[PDB]
């Protein structure tokens, strides 16, 4: 089989209906698609994309056009890994634990219970933020932890990690934005990959 | 001038003419052959649906 991780780009690059995405097949025509600019949420490349959805369901995600980031390319993940939110496991309402069972709860009840539990926890609280959150969401987690829970126990590393990693990120990454760009990888005479599989 | 009373002739004469109303619903009037009524999805003579789902409509 055509085994490329970028195989989906061949669908977007074909000037005719020769190569087509089997998922998008017969789902919609251009006129009924709501199309919005987007950024892939999967990995750190941050590709510009165009999310096309019909009747509230995402049908495809084209590569968009960002010469400074991804030009006009995707990986198959970003192009097609958008169904996670609609596999039926999505949480649709706030849930509360009672009698050992998790049951739907009103937003008011859930908020009140969570606030009571967190206040009763005083400063002995940890905040695992994960890596999925946007920059604003991560800022919200940090602000909540350090203002509301009055704790420094915030960590987005939902993966193997070390204190050395935290020190390195603080010293050499945080605050130092745009130090290296895709345009410079394209020109770097030598690139040394350490612990990284592009 | 009887001309100023011409209208009385029009209404009176039309009294003795057969009313021109169409008898809907019991005897509905004839719509034009080209009239734009209900859409209809047609089939081929063997029964297959003609609609190929192109969404051009
Ligand atoms: S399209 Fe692929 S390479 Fe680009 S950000 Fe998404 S997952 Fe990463
Ligand atoms: S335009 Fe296409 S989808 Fe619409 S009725 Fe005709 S064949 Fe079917």
């Amino acid at each position: 089989p055509f085994q490329s991780y970028f195989s989906g780009n061949t669908v977007q690059i074909c000037p005719v209906g020769a190569l087509t995405g089997t998922a998008y097949r017969f789902r919609a025509r251009p006129f009924d698609l709501v199309s919005s600019p987007s950024v892939c949420e999967h990995c750190a490349s941050g590709c510009a994309q165009r999310t096309d959805h019909r009747r509230g369901k995402v049908l495809r995600r084209l590569a968009g056009d960002e010469p400074e980031v991804n030009e006009e390319w995707n990986c198959d993940k970003g192009r097609w890994a958008f169904t996670y939110a609609t596999v039926g496991d999505r949480i649709t309402t706030p849930m509360l634990r009672d009698g050992g069972v998790l049951r739907p709860a009103s937003w008011s009840e859930a908020l009140t219970v969570a606030a009571a539990g967190l206040l009763t926890a005083a400063g002995s609280t940890g905040v695992l933020v994960g890596g999925r959150c946007t920059v604003e969401d991560a800022y919200a987690y940090a602000k909540f932890a350090r203002m509301v829970l009055n704790t420094n126990d915030v960590d987005f590393r939902a993966r193997p990690h070390s204190a050395e990693e935290a020190e390195f990120l603080a010293a050499h990454v945080a605050g130092q934005t745009m130090g290296l760009r895709y345009a410079e990888l394209e020109n770097a005479p030598t690139v040394l990959l350490a612990g990284f599989e592009p | 001038f009887l001309d100023a009373l011409a209208g009385f002739a029009v209404t009176l004469g039309s009294m003795f003419k057969k009313p021109i109303t169409e008898g809907y619903p019991e005897k509905p009037g004839p719509v034009a052959p080209r009239y734009h009524g209900r859409h209809q999805l047609n089939r081929y003579p063997d029964g297959l649906e003609k609609c190929i789902g192109c969404e051009l409509c």
